[PDB]
């Protein structure tokens, strides 16, 4: 099934109607149940609509608004869920669609088979030229059908006589396009819509917009639950409660509850929690992985700290991160959702009052690993010339993307380089990086090393050019790999040859030479214990951890172990002129000097 | 046309784009610069 | 609804049929739902079953057999359940109802109102005066109508057609006798049952019975939850799926599942989990309490050892605790469900080749704490004259009853004491102690002590006479309070007057006096830490626990507390042993404050 | 009467009471004693 997103300009528009047009046509072109709104605005009175009557259903509110065309080719349109209102009053809103001085406007409607609008109002007015609007009996569509809330119906005259063959209420001129009425002609008994005048032509309580026979499988939209072919109040669970034993015990039909529909298995980016699929687990349970599902279980008294990101929780009305709400991320290592900074966050907003971010407020993000949305950064303080604020970060988790994509950076010329060192993975989405044109060491970058499948892509371009960059000497450290950099420092490089220390790659380990000593293996080296003594002039001193794996300590010997008195604790012991520790009579432990008792002092 | 120059309360209303106001249902729109897109143009437009 | 118990005699009887009648009147009378099985055996011609018109619906299977009336009136029973089936195959078992040398048996059914049957078969068999039964079709009222299922009428010789009005189908000589169909007749657009032959005369999917109306609230019986009126598969949990947002959001119309119904508030013996009521819970999880409320949690790397009772889990097959069983209860600590002790657990049971249990075995049960169900003690080897072996007992949970009953003890003559010792709170339920002729310390406990609700009751009805008891200097010591005493040892006792030396009740503690001593609690003396003086004459050196609460010691007084020796910062110490900081610089010896104090 | 003896692997059928053979039915009916009840009569009973 073909699904889009749609978009949220209310009366808005791009600078040219031709832009306008294909915009549209990017948007809703071959889809069929939308993902949000149908806007469509400002179009031409000479334009091919046609594309969109494959829309089925739609998710928020369909806005017509300001346009010029003379048919709407809504065709399929069965079903409006109102989940987001034009204004939180209207679900469908037509209005305003005429030329002022000329002759042009909306004549007909279309609306073949709409049935069911779920929630919100019902806007028609000021349109110029339409013809049967006005006779439409719109309280058989609307649930809450009482005609004071909400139900606005208006304008035009010289029309809207219907033809012979439809009683009234008809949608066009001829014998086809008439109102099907599928509530208000129901027998009294009748629960729901129905297919006829009869008791037994209504239909299950489970199906919307009316339906092809009575079942919950035959009908022309589900509401609720779409349960593999039949609409559901609700789907079948892990448990069931058997009310002759009282206890709860496992079902053998059991599926997953996922957006409007049940599943056998959630995908790999949600989280399993009690019988259903979910974006982010509740923050008194700790996310956990068991045979590679994710879930979640109840967490230790002490767990780790993560944030609403914008758009979700406590900060579901946010657009950006801004100086109201910047200070809510000081102690976070996780952030749930989005992290987001739009112009509006970062230079403040003159409409709303809201205050410019101090650029030192943006350090407060040195402290998280992960975001378990997008990073979306179009943005940023002119004066701050990397992401070193971000450098700690080490996965973007892309359960929700921005329009498919999940790391996102778009015109930032107050920048020279990135500078991240933590991160390693980018789970899902695509990687956007444009316009950046004083932006260097991004055209180093293997990106294959990010992603976590072959599916993901980026896309690069109009940035600083990469052979302007190397004729500036814009190049990092020696000892960088053919991954790249992503700033000039030793530790900024994706991965180096020879050896690193911590972040930094260096080129040799202490291991004859220095102040300490220590071992290597796998370009990785660290000290071994301070008891063994440092040799010189290039004599290895370690070649493995502890007090073992060394040429000697300068501490008393005592099998792979040394101790600073040779008769402490302990069986008990004495040492040779060379430090090694030998047996002694028990008890002594005043001190012993061999291997008897007339050898303690 | 439809609209007329936005009343004061809204001079900061739209951000890189002009606003216009729609008389008919008193409500403020704006007509962004290129490559902007959102309600009040403030979001670069991924399309561009 | 009026609720009452079944009984599970299948076709065993009582030796007096005075008895046998009376028995099954206190069982039926004025209730309407069966929680068991519906049982009528033996019965006389002339006896009154008038009682049995207030049954309408029996959870279990009904059985009619060897008895002599001649009119069976359930003619209000509308619904058989099948949970358990009669020989594990009917759900309605009719059979011999008659004396085949004299003229006495069974011939009209009565049953009008008879709709569903959810499982099981139908068993109507060798009856003689029965003439009815044969024109009836079962394939109506069976859910399971199929030839597969075992759905049979056996002989008389007639009793013509009921009415004019009736066509066949009746159980009766009148046009008010014959027979509803609801499903064998009903429109093929519609499933379940239904009030007419049109598809607008179709009950609502989740009925059993007859309707009024093709609503889940206007039908007559069904086989799922009922929710406050209506007939529901599932009804609203504490959360609600969001399939714009895809979370979990909270419910404000949530109810908790409880047997068969919906309801707002789970009762304080049972624990809530996942938006239901229930006895227990699985192996990976923990009941827990918070907010007053009982809930359950993941557990950590150390769990409760929960153990199953008699009746439930591993043992639900199992009527007793027996010698083949008694091994499951080793290091078990809080059982679920039941403990009972019948004959054939204690003594034996030959036909199932179960030997008797070595009273030594017993002693697997003196680490429980707590049982969730009852205990129930109609058996108890003759060597033994107590039940000290639950001595450890705290809580008797309730969350199943006996007829009622959550403490039950009947007829052990050999118990002369009980001797519970932790034994605190019986939650839920009521006590009936009898026949036990030689017990003599069931008339001096304060009973109502042990009850969480004024509804619980104590029934006595014979044991020994307390003035014989108490010629035999059969009382509790001294030291004991007025709630009572489980036993003649001053340990046994409820509570005492006195202090409380753990479970040993003393006259005095050792503040001041003894080669050890105590501080007193609001009634209980605990020890003191033992650094501190032993002083004599009144002298109490302590006010409580640690070394920081002594007012003399033997050993060195540092800042916070007595301690047998002070650290080597490194501490000094005075000819009153007064420990003080000395120098930084020290390691082996110290007699002073500044560098030329400190000892090599 | 519908009833006979006792075949032999009921011999330990009943606790507390009389064996008899259901014959139609090929299945055991236990006669309880005094203050007995249930299928085998091995429970007391709590109203006598
Ligand atoms: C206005 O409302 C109408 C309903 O009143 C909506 O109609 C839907 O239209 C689509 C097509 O656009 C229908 O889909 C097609 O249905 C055909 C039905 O065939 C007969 O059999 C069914 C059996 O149940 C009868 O109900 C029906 O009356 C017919 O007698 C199928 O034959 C089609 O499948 C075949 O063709 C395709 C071609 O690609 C092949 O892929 C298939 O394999 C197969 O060979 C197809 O399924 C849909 O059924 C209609 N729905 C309803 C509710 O009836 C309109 O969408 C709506 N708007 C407009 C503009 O009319
Ligand atoms: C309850 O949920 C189920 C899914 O569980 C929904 O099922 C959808 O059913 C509709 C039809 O009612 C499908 O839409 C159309 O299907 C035609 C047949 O192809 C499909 O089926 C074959 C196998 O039989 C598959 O191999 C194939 O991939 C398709 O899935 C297509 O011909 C139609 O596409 C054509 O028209 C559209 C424009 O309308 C063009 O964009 C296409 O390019 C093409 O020309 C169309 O796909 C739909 O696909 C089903 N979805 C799923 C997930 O299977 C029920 O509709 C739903 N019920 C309710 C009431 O909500
Ligand atoms: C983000 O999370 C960090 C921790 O990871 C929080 O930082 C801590 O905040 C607490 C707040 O109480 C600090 O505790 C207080 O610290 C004061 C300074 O202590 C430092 O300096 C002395 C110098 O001798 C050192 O000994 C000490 O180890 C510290 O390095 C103390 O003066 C305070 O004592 C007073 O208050 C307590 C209150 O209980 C009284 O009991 C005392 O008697 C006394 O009156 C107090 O101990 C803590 O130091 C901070 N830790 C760090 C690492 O900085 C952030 O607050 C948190 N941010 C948010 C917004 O949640
Ligand atoms: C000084 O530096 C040396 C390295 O130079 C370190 O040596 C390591 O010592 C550890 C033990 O402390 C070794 O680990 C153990 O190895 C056992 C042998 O199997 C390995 O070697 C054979 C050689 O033929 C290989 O075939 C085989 O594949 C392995 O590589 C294993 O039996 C041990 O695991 C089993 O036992 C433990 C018991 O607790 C169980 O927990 C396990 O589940 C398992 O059943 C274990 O793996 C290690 O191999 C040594 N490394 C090397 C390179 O030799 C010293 O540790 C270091 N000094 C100090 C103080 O640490
Ligand atoms: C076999 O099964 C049938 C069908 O289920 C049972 O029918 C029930 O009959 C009784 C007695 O008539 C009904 O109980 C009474 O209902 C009155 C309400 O009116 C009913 O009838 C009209 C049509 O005449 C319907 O429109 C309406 O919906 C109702 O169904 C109440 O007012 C009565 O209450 C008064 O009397 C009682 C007497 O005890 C007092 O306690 C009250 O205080 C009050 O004064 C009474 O409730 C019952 O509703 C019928 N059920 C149905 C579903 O029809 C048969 O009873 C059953 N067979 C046997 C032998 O019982
Ligand atoms: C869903 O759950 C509800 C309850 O949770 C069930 O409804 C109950 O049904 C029982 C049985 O009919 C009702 O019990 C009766 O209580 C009467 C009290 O009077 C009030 O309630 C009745 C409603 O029946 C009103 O008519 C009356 O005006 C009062 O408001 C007693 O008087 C009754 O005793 C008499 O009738 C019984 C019938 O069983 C006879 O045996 C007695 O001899 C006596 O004459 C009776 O005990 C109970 O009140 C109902 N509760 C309510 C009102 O909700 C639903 O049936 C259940 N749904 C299903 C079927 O799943
Ligand atoms: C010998 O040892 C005994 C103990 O066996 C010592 O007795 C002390 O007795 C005093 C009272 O006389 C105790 O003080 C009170 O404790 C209450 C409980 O506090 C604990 O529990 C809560 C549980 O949530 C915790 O939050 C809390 O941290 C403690 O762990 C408090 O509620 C009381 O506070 C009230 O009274 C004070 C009076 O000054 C007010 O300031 C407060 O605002 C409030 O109104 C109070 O603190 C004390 O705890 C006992 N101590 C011990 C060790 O248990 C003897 O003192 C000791 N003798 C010698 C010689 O050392
Ligand atoms: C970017 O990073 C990726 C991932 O680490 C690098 O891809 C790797 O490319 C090498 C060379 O082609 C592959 O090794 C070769 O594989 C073939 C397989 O048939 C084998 O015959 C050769 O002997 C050799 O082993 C390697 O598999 C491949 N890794 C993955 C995961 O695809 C890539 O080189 C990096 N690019 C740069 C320039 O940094
Ligand atoms: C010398 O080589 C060893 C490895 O042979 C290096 O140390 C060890 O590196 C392995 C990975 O190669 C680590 O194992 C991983 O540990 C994490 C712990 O959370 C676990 O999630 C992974 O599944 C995996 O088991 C191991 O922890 C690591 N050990 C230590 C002590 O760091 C070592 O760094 C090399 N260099 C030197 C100089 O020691
Ligand atoms: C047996 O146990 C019961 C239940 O714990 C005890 O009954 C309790 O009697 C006390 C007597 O003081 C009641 O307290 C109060 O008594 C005063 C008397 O002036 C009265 O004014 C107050 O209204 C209040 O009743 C207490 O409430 C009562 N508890 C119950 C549940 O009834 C009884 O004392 C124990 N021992 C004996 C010897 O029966
Ligand atoms: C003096 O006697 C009183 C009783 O009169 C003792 O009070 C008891 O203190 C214990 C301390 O553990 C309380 O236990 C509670 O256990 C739960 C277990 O989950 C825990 O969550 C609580 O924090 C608490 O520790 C107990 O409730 C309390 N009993 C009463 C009746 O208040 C006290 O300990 C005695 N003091 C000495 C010095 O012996
Ligand atoms: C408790 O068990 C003991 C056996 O362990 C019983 O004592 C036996 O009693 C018989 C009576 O005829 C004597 O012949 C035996 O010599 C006794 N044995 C021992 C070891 O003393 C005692 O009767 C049992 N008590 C009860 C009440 O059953
Ligand atoms: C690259 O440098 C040349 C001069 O060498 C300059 O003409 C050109 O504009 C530079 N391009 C960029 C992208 O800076
Ligand atoms: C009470 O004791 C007397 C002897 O003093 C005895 O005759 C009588 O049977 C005893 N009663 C009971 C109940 O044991």
């Amino acid at each position: 099934q073909s699904v889009c997103a749609g978009t949220e300009n209310k009366l808005s528009s791009l600078s040219d109607l031709e832009q306008q047009y294909r915009a549209l046509r990017k948007y809703y072109e071959n889809c069929e149940v939308v993902m949000g709104n149908l806007e469509i605005t400002s179009i031409e009175h000479n334009r091919d609509l046609s594309f969109l009557r494959s829309v089925r259903e739609v998710t928020g509110y369909v806005l017509v608004a300001l346009n010029q065309f003379r048919y709407l080719p809504l065709e399929n349109l069965r079903i409006i869920r109102g989940t987001k209102l034009y204004e939180d009053r209207y679900a469908l809103a037509i209005f305003l669609n005429y030329r002022k001085d000329g002759n042009f406007g909306l004549q007909e409607l279309g609306l073949k088979n709409l049935t069911e609008i779920l929630n919100g109002g019902v806007y028609v007015d000021q349109n110029k030229f339409l013809c049967y609007a006005d006779t439409i009996h719109w309280q058989d569509i609307v649930r809450n059908p009482w005609p004071s809330n909400l139900t606005l119906v208006s304008g035009s005259s010289g029309c809207g006589r219907c033809h012979k063959s439809c009683t009234g209420r008809c949608w066009g001129p001829t014998e086809n396009h008439c109102q099907t009425l599928t509530r208000t002609v129901c027998a009294e008994q009748c629960d729901g819509r129905c297919y006829g005048p009869y008791v037994s032509d209504c239909c299950h309580r489970e199906c919307a917009g009316g339906c092809s026979g009575p079942k919950d499988t035959d009908c022309f939209a589900c509401m609720n639950f779409n349960d593999s072919g039949a609409c559901v109040t609700q789907c079948p669970q892990t448990f069931v409660y058997n009310p002759t034993t009282f206890q709860l015990e496992h079902n053998f039909n059991a599926k997953y509850t996922y957006g409007a529909f049940c599943v056998k298995k959630c995908p790999h980016n949600f989280v399993v929690d009690s019988s259903s699929c979910v974006r982010a687990c509740p923050s008194s349970k700790m996310e956990v992985e068991e045979n590679g599902i994710k879930m979640c279980k109840p967490c230790t008294d002490i767990c780790p700290k993560a944030c609403d990101g914008i758009g979700t929780g406590s900060l579901m009305s946010a657009q950006t991160v801004d100086s109201s709400n910047i200070d809510k991320f000081i102690n976070c290592t996780k952030i749930n959702g989005n992290l987001i900074f739009l112009v509006t966050g970062i230079h403040g907003d003159p409409y709303n009052a809201i205050e410019a971010i101090d650029p030192e407020k943006l350090n407060v993000f040195r402290t998280v690993r992960e975001i378990t949305g997008f990073l979306n950064i179009q943005s940023w303080p002119p004066n701050m010339t990397d992401f070193s604020v971000f450098s700690n970060l080490v996965t973007i988790g892309g359960r929700v993307l921005y329009s498919g994509l999940s790391l996102l950076i778009l015109k930032q010329q107050g920048i020279t380089s990135l500078q991240f060192q933590s991160l390693k993975e980018i789970s899902a989405g695509n990687i956007y990086i444009t316009d950046n044109s004083n932006l260097c060491y991004y055209h180093t970058i293997n990106w294959t090393t990010l992603f976590s499948t072959i599916n993901q892509r980026i896309v690069i371009r109009d940035n600083r050019k990469a052979e302007n960059c190397t004729a500036e000497g814009m190049v990092c450290n020696h000892l960088c790999s053919s991954d790249g950099c992503w700033g000039p420092g030793p530790d900024q490089c994706l991965s180096c040859r020879r050896f690193s220390r911590g972040r930094i790659c260096i080129e040799s380990c202490n291991l004859y030479d220095g102040e300490f000593r220590e071992f290597e293996n796998g370009s990785i080296c660290v000290e071994c214990d301070p008891q063994c003594e440092k040799m010189e002039d290039g004599l290895l001193t370690c070649h493995g951890p502890g007090p073992d794996n060394c040429t000697k300590c300068s501490h008393f010997k005592d099998g792979p172990n040394c101790v600073e008195k040779c008769p402490d604790g302990l069986i008990f012991k004495y040492a040779d002129p060379d430090r090694e520790c030998h047996p002694c009579h028990p008890n002594c432990t005043q001190g012993c000097n061999g291997p008897t008792s007339h050898d303690c002092i | 046309g439809h609209f007329s120059r936005c009343p004061k309360q809204y001079k900061h209303y739209c951000i890189k784009g002009r606003c216009r106001f729609v008389v008919a249902e008193q409500t403020p729109s704006c007509v962004c610069d290129e490559g902007y897109i959102g309600a009040r143009c403030e979001r670069v437009d991924l399309f561009y």
